[PDB]
């Protein structure tokens, strides 16, 4: 089946296009979402991305996860 | 008072004719108004560098790198 | 459609004030920014002695002084707001004054978003360079460097991207900056240092640390300390790397730090202002080291006392410093040694006066329309009144009829100001003597015939000219007396300091002053009988006499002591020359000649020569006119005396005349006394008046202070008063200082039951005559009174104040309850009427055909005024985010947005409702609106830009019909926060008149034009630019074109009434140059030149 | 801390009014959708994108099918007028990609460009291909256009008869291959008039302007210009068409359609063979990712960085390794010149994925780092809805979905 992964402690600054830059060259990619905030238009420093295949979506959690970005080690985990 | 004392004198003669106004005016307010007909030539031009900064630096770092060898 | 804008008070607002040696290497200047103009100043013995003013064609953002390695004298650094840098130097080559562009360029970014707190310019102190702080994330330098012909500038990206304050460190190897920034962890001071050769920071003589939350200016120490200061709200810290010294003074605690200045050079002392108008002294105490050296042991801050809010300070010389205030006057200030009994320091020397801000204004005709002002703010707050005309300010006043002439006089030699006042009567003289009041004998001087002139001469001698003799006096006692051979009576009479020249009929006598010796030069006989003469010695023994006769009632220049005919002039007519008068005015002389029906003309008088040239005419009033020089302000100016007095004086070197607000005088004379330093002394048939006189020019202005802020004012003519909102702080309450809601006559407080610092908002009622404060209604905790309105409604025959109000909590962040009330100013007391509830804050009020319209939030409303004292609800308009400023004609309104520019609307009688019309779909960021026609609405927004805004006139659809077009489009520079109808002058080339008041405390006034005019004007415009040279090299079009951040744009639809005025002011070559091309055909210099002045009349 | 009313008292005695101060406070004024939409259009599947930066517009597209035609889209654009309380008129309405077949529903996003709202321009996306649609549509007419009126006069016309500048469409279509080049509109958009769109083989730079009685590229490689009129092998085909949607006349007012390319292989060679310090180990190249790292648009400079897989000899055997070139490319000249070459780190095991990823990590890290605020005025709008608010330009005006 597919596979949701959590994508946190972004940088304020990172954008929808550049996780999927950053995702992509991993598998397909089903949806991904940043979570804004309503109010001031910037994110919450967190999302979900779906990979259409779940071991492509283990390979970029492997590869991306406690790795910095932006000088923020970027988090990567499993969820239901 | 210890502050006040040894307050900056140019030249001592300043102000010591000053007399003002019975309304605290004393000083002329209405100089002559520079309206140039004619211009010296300027001797320089400010300017910006065109080049991106990024684009600057990522040159300069490359340039100082291959001077190595 | 066709605009024309016109300064009628150029900006009285101090933005920056510096000192150095400007024009010279010895000299001492101040140097001022008031906006777009710059003046510039020499300290003297006297004070300051004005050189030189230059208008930019820009905003004044940056102003230094700066002294590279291999110059004589300082040059100076300007910025300007749209970023045209320059390089200036003053030049002076004999008498003929030049500032020279030594470099140029504009240094915007396309990239860059302009900084929090705005931009900072610096220059390093070994002229290494220039830095500046435009955009958050850039430095730009300015490498300084004589040998180029590009000064080429640089960014360094700056990883700090909320820099609150920047200085160059003095005592560096390397140029190094020191900064204050804010991010999420708080406020931190960085260091870094910048190469040239890099084109890059580099890490920074000492390390970073946390400061102060509120930490909010950097101050870089000169040697021997090094280092820098930075000012926190209630911290003052020093940093030299391991040195670090920290002190929080409980006096500063109360107020914000604002501006600094260095008083010592090597930085021992600073000066500090606050928010309250108090002035510190800083103090670092020095430490001496067995090597050569000295550490900073201590600092210390002492409060010196109050002055004006300071928007900036700089120290002048012998205890002098110059306060430059925006909020209130400016001022000279002395600081002394021993404090004043209630321990103060500082004591005010002189007061300069700013309008600024212009929060709101009115016109009133109190057929001459007088402006009345809210300005400044806090304890500067005031009204101002506004006239065209000359005021006296009475000192005194006292019962002395027939007087027939009057002089001024120094009985002590030492004494270098007048102590007496000597009086002519028909066969009498009177000897006055100041302290105060009383009369006296002066020994040597008769009293039992009249004088016809007396006062000090050579020698220290006095003379009295009687119609007897002519009487020489040292020890007082006579000691020459000359008479006419056959003893017959003297009937004209003048004299300088040396000479004297009498006439008797016909016959005319020159007598020389020596030590104790009136010596006979030369006697002649004349044409006709001496009607007035003067001698008058122009730029102290004239080679000239200057005649008048009856009978050929003709003017004479003859030579001395020859008394041969230089030049003879007939001036027509049957009525002889009354008062004949040579004089210097701008370093040009002058014959002036006043006739007994009350024309004046005035010729230009070349010394050597004797030649008049340039006979012009005026006419002043219907009696004889009676010319007397006098000295005001240390500028030379004629006073004509009569049914219509007059000053006459110098602007741009050409003659202007000024009336002065007194019913009439007879004769006057110049009093510099010690209890009336340079008065005046005045006589009407009954009167003798002494009084100081109010700055010679065309705008006359009275000051009401209040003491605290006015907000709104408008005029109810039926109680012959104002009504003005004001607000005043109060602390946790209790009032910080007495102020005019405080000291009312009487006073009431709102009982309404609908509903750290705090505001206390109050109407006053202002009396129109005395400007007394005659009553105060205090509004409820916490309502902020908004809006104001005079007027009548409905069948209601009464006048009411009407004000609106919001209700502001602290724990709340926006209006969501307010009110309207209806006072009514009855025997000396207000009433309250009534009052409604809304739902939020009521921005804007206009009376509208008898009923209210107010502005609540984004909503627009129409009351009517029922039988029953109420207010009803008529009608509704809901589309608008903030609804703060409304204009009315007949039944349309311009709304004004503050983020959604223009909206008219209409009142549709028979449905009772409103339309919208047509709105702008530009966004705007409004300051104020006016409607100027039916079809034409004036906007000024928060770029400093006017627009004119117009119904579409060939709108085919009804889609087309709803677009409000912008036809005019102009940078004024200013911001408008007050548009006005009306006018300074009596009251065509123009139509209409609206005069705006600004932050500044600028006037301005808008009227239109003809297609015609606007094309002819527009045409010279571009004529003026090409001949007339900007400093700084600024292109005019580049000032005045519209700029916001979203679109840059040409002006259009607008004339630079001040650039057009500016045409009288140049050469008559180059005035000629400027009509080269022209058609009417041809060029008519002359032609142009009436046109001009014909604008010029327009206020 | 601070209150609606004391900034505004602020504003006069200071005369400093700027949207950033109020930035602190909430909304002036929220509107409902339900509450400003018609009712024709309430269940007709409008899905609303943003403002306009003028604040004048807001706009949605909709996605359907119909005729025999499931799983067959449709794609209109739709510009409504916004009057805060009233309900939005619609003032334009629009067909995207034009004689295209769609059998997938498409990610959309409109863009404006910085400092020109003459024309928007909007991107279509989405079996190890991908297709990418783009459509520039003329912005509706401030107020009244004096050709436009001529369109309705000179030419009979009719409702929604507009003169050139106010009325043409520009479609085109391309495909691409992995690695999917990144999405960069801000980048992509930062010069007026033009886009720049990486085709995984080339990036193209193309710029359409209208004129009436010059070039937006190249002035002073592979470039195209042509031209179009009203009334009925190269880089990128396109469909130059009105709002109707007429194919526009070629001539050989008026419209100037331009194509700048930069081939990628011949880049990359050259570099390799001209500025790399190891060109001499070098044998080959089998992939690369070019990711724009700036544009600087008054300048025309813009600068890529093309990350590389390759062999190469150590210093016996050869093996694959990963670089990154930068390179300049000026607008006007049509050349490139080299600004940065990197070192060659063996790739060992780690897979093209997980260099990919590594590579666009250190890319989004440096624009990050170099990376400058702009004004308000600059920006590139940038306006998407998948399946909460709506705010202005200044977050001062909410619809609220
Ligand atoms: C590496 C990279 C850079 C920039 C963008 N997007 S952008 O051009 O819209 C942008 C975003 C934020 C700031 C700016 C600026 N100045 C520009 C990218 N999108 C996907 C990426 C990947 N991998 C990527
Ligand atoms: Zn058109």
């Amino acid at each position: 089946g597919p596979m949701r992964l959590y994508v946190g402690s972004l940088h304020f600054n990172i954008t929808e296009d550049m996780l999927r830059g950053i995702f992509e060259p991993f598998g397909r990619i089903e949806s991904i979402q940043l979570m804004m905030d309503s109010e001031t238009g910037r994110s919450k420093g967190y999302g979900f991305i779906t990979f259409s295949d779940s071991e492509c979506a283990k390979k970029a959690l492997e590869q991306l996860n406690g790795f910095e970005l932006a000088g923020r080690p970027m988090k990567v985990g499993h969820v239901t | 008072a210890d502050f006040l004392k040894g307050l900056p004198v140019y030249n001592k003669s300043n102000f010591s004719r000053f007399h003002a106004d019975s309304v605290c005016k004393a000083s002329n307010r209405r100089p002559s108004v520079y309206l140039p007909t004619r211009e010296y030539p300027s001797e320089q031009i400010i300017v910006t560098e065109k080049t991106n900064i990024l684009l600057r630096y990522l040159h300069q770092q490359w340039d100082k790198k291959n001077a190595a060898k | 459609s066709y605009n024309y804008v016109v300064t009628a008070q150029k900006p009285t607002a101090v933005n920056g004030c510096v000192t150095g040696h400007f024009t010279s290497a010895e000299d001492l200047n101040l140097l001022i920014a008031k906006n777009t103009r710059l003046e510039i100043y020499v300290v003297t013995a006297e004070g300051l002695r004005p050189v030189k003013e230059v208008g930019m064609y820009g905003k004044i953002a940056v102003m230094e002084l700066f002294r590279p390695k291999g110059e004589s004298k300082d040059l100076l650094f300007i910025l300007t707001a749209k970023y045209n840098a320059c390089i200036l130097e003053y030049k002076q080559s004999g008498e003929s004054i030049d500032i020279i562009t030594r470099a140029h360029g504009n240094v915007q970014d396309r990239i860059g978003r302009p900084s929090e707190t705005g931009i900072i310019g610096i220059i390093d102190p070994e002229c290494r360079m220039i830095g500046l702080r435009l955009y958050d994330g850039l430095f730009k330098v300015i490498p300084l460097d004589r040998d180029n012909k590009e000064l080429k500038a640089f960014n360094i990206r700056l990883e700090e991207l909320h820099v609150i304050d920047v200085k160059f460190l003095y005592g560096c190897q390397a140029p190094t900056i020191c900064f204050v920034y804010q991010d999420p962890q708080g406020r931190h001071v960085k260091t870094y240092e910048v190469s040239l050769r890099e084109k890059e920071f580099n890490k920074g003589p000492w390390k970073q640390e946390n400061v102060e939350a509120e930490a909010s200016m950097v101050i870089a120490v000169p040697e021997p300390f090094g280092g820098a200061i930075i000012i926190g709200q209630e911290s003052i810290t020093y940093h030299n790397g391991d040195k670090y010294l920290a002190i929080a003074p409980p006096i500063i605690k109360q107020s914000t730090i604002v501006c600094h200045n260095r008083v010592d050079p090597n930085g021992s002392r600073y000066l500090l202002g606050d928010m309250e108008g108090r002035l510190f002294m800083l103090l670092l105490e020095k430490e001496e080291q067995m090597d050569g050296t000295v550490t900073l042991k201590d600092l210390r801050v002492e409060l010196l006392g109050e002055t004006s809010i300071a928007e900036c300070l700089t120290y002048l010389d012998n205890g002098v410093v110059f306060v430059g205030s925006r909020l209130g006057d400016s001022q000279l200030v002395k600081l002394n040694v021993d404090s004043n009994e209630q321990g103060s320091y500082v004591v005010a020397m002189e007061t300069f006066t700013n309008l600024g801000p212009i929060v709101d204004m009115c016109v009133v005709d109190l057929g001459q329309g007088q402006l009345v002002t809210c300005s400044g703010a806090f304890k500067e707050g005031s009204l101002r009144i506004i006239r065209n005309g000359i005021g006296i300010h009475e000192h005194a006043s006292i019962d002395l009829p027939g007087i027939k002439g009057l002089w001024p006089l120094r009985s002590d030699p030492n004494r270098e100001t007048d102590d007496t006042l000597v009086l002519s009567f028909v066969g009498q003289t009177r000897v006055l003597m100041l302290n105060e009041v009383e009369e006296t004998e002066l020994m040597g001087f008769v009293d039992d015939q009249q004088t016809f002139f007396c006062g000090n001469v050579a020698h220290q001698q006095l003379i009295q000219i009687t119609s007897a003799s002519v009487r020489l006096v040292s020890p007082k006692a006579l000691v020459s007396e000359w008479k006419e051979p056959q003893a017959k009576n003297i009937s004209v009479a003048s004299c300088n300091s040396s000479q004297v020249v009498v006439a008797v009929g016909r016959a005319l006598y020159y007598l020389q002053i020596h030590p104790q010796e009136l010596r006979q030069i030369s006697h002649t006989e004349m044409e006709h009988e001496v009607a007035c003469l003067d001698i008058t010695p122009l730029g102290g023994l004239s080679p000239l006499c200057a005649i008048g006769l009856w009978t050929d009632i003709s003017a004479r220049i003859l030579k001395l002591p020859s008394f041969e005919l230089l030049h003879k002039e007939m001036l027509g007519g049957e009525i002889i020359p009354r008062s004949i008068l040579m004089t210097t005015f701008e370093s040009s002389h002058y014959l002036l000649c006043a006739l007994g029906d009350g024309a004046l003309f005035y010729f230009g008088l070349n010394i050597e020569t004797g030649l008049l040239s340039d006979r012009k005419k005026v006419t002043l009033g219907t009696q004889p006119t009676v010319l007397r020089t006098f000295r005001s302000l240390s500028t030379t100016n004629v006073f004509a005396c009569s049914d219509r007095p007059t000053v006459i004086y110098s602007s741009n070197h050409k003659l202007v005349f000024s009336n002065v607000n007194l019913k009439e005088v007879n004769y006057m004379c110049p009093l510099n006394s010690d209890g009336y330093p340079d008065s005046l002394a005045l006589a009407n048939n009954s009167t003798l008046t002494i009084g100081t006189i109010d700055e010679i020019q065309k705008l006359h202005i009275r000051t009401v202070p209040l003491y605290e802020s006015p907000r709104k004012i408008c005029y109810q003519e039926v109680s012959q008063c104002f009504g003005v909102l004001s607000s005043r702080i109060e602390v946790q309450t209790t009032a910080l200082r007495p102020s005019a809601s405080t000291q009312a006559l009487s006073s009431s407080v709102s009982s309404s039951k609908l509903f750290e610092e705090v505001e206390v908002h109050n109407l006053l009622i202002i009396d129109q005559h005395t400007f007394e404060v005659l009553h105060a209604h205090q509004f409820l905790q916490n309502e902020y009174a908004l809006s104001l309105v005079s007027c009548k409604l409905g069948k209601d025959p009464n006048t009411y104040f009407i004000v609106g109000t919001a209700m502001v909590y602290p724990e709340e962040a926006e209006p969501k309850q307010g009110r309207i009330v209806v006072f009514q100013y009855s025997d000396g007391k207000l009433q309250t009427v009534a009052e409604k509830e809304v739902k939020g804050a009521v921005y804007s009020m206009v009376e509208f055909n008898g009923k209210l319209l107010a502005s609540i939030n984004s909503t627009v409303r129409l009351y009517e005024w029922t039988t029953e004292k109420e207010l009803r609800t008529e009608c509704n308009h809901y589309n608008n985010i903030m609804a703060l400023y409304l204009k009315t004609k007949g039944d349309f309104i311009l709304v004004g947005d503050l983020m959604r520019s223009v909206l008219l609307l209409a009142y549709k009688p028979m449905e009772g409702n409103f339309e919208e019309i047509a709105r702008d779909f530009n966004p705007n960021w409004m300051s104020a609106v006016e409607i100027l026609d039916d079809d034409n609405f004036l906007g000024a927004e928060n770029a400093f830009n006017l627009f004119v805004c117009q119904k579409d006139s060939a709108a085919t659809t009804d889609e087309e019909r709803q677009h409000l077009q912008e036809v005019g489009l102009f940078h004024l520079g200013e911001f408008v926060n007050v548009f006005c109808h009306g006018s300074l002058v009596m009251q065509t080339p123009t139509q209409g008149s609206v005069l705006f008041g600004t932050v500044n405390g600028m006037i301005g006034l808008v009227t239109s034009l003809s297609e015609s005019w606007y094309n002819l004007l527009l045409d010279m415009q571009n004529r003026l630019n090409k001949v007339i040279k900007s400093v700084g090299k600024i292109e005019h079009s580049f000032w005045r074109s519209f700029h916001t951040e979203r679109k840059t744009e040409p002006a259009t639809g607008f004339i630079d009434g001040d650039l057009i005025e500016s045409f009288l002011d140049i050469s008559r070559p180059k005035m000629q140059e400027v009509v080269a091309n022209l058609q009417y055909r041809e060029a008519t210099a002359d032609d142009l030149i009436k046109v001009v002045e014909e604008l010029t009349r327009i206020h | 801390r601070e209150h609606v009313l004391k900034q505004l008292e602020r504003v006069k005695i200071s005369g400093q009014l700027s949207p950033r101060l109020f930035r602190k406070l909430p909304p002036r004024v929220c509107v409902s959708l339900k509450n400003i939409v018609d009712e024709d259009f309430l269940y007709a599947g409008h899905i609303f994108l943003g403002f306009s930066k003028c604040g004048r517009y807001v706009l949605s597209y909709t996605s359907s099918s119909g005729d025999d035609d499931f799983s067959f889209y449709i794609y209109h654009l739709y510009w409504w007028e916004f009057n805060v309380h009233s309900k939005l008129k619609l003032v334009r309405q629009v067909r995207l990609f034009q004689d295209e077949e769609i059998y997938s529903d498409l990610y959309l996003t409109v863009c404006e460009w910085p400092s020109d709202a003459s024309k928007v321009i909007v991107f279509g996306f989405n079996e190890n291909h991908r297709d990418i649609y783009v459509s520039t549509v003329a912005v509706p007419p401030p107020g009244r256009c004096a050709a436009c009126q001529d369109a309705s006069r000179a030419h009979p016309g009719d409702p929604n008869a507009q003169c050139l500048r106010h009325g043409f469409m520009l479609h085109t279509k391309y495909q691409v291959v992995y690695p999917f080049p990144t999405f960069q509109p801000a980048f992509q958009l930062k010069k007026d008039q033009v886009v720049l769109l990486n085709t995984s083989y080339s990036l193209v730079a193309c710029a359409v302007s209208v004129h009436s009685a010059c070039q937006i590229l190249y002035d002073h490689v592979n470039y195209t210009k042509l031209y179009y009129v009203l009334e009925s092998k190269i880089s990128l085909p396109f469909v130059v068409t009105d709002l109707r949607g007429r194919n526009l006349r070629p001539m050989r007012q008026y419209l100037t359609v331009e194509q700048l390319t930069l081939d990628f292989e011949y880049v990359i060679n050259e570099v390799i063979r001209h500025d790399a310090t190891w060109g001499h180990q070098f044998c080959s190249f089998s992939d690369y990712d070019i990711v724009i790292l700036e544009v600087c648009p008054e300048t025309n400079q813009v600068l890529i960085n093309i990350g590389l897989l390759l062999l190469a000899f150590p210093s016996l055997r050869p093996k694959t390794y990963h670089t990154s070139l930068k390179v300049a490319w000026d607008l006007n000249t049509g050349i490139f010149e080299t600004v940065s070459v990197g070192d060659l780190t063996e790739v060992k095991g780690q897979t093209s994925g997980s260099v990919w990823s590594s590579y666009r990590k250190s890319c989004v890290d440096m624009v990050m780092k170099w990376l400058v605020p702009e004004s308000s005025g600059r920006y590139v709008n940038r306006m998407t809805n998948e399946a909460k608010v709506l705010a202005d330009s200044e977050r001062y005006t909410w619809i609220v979905l």
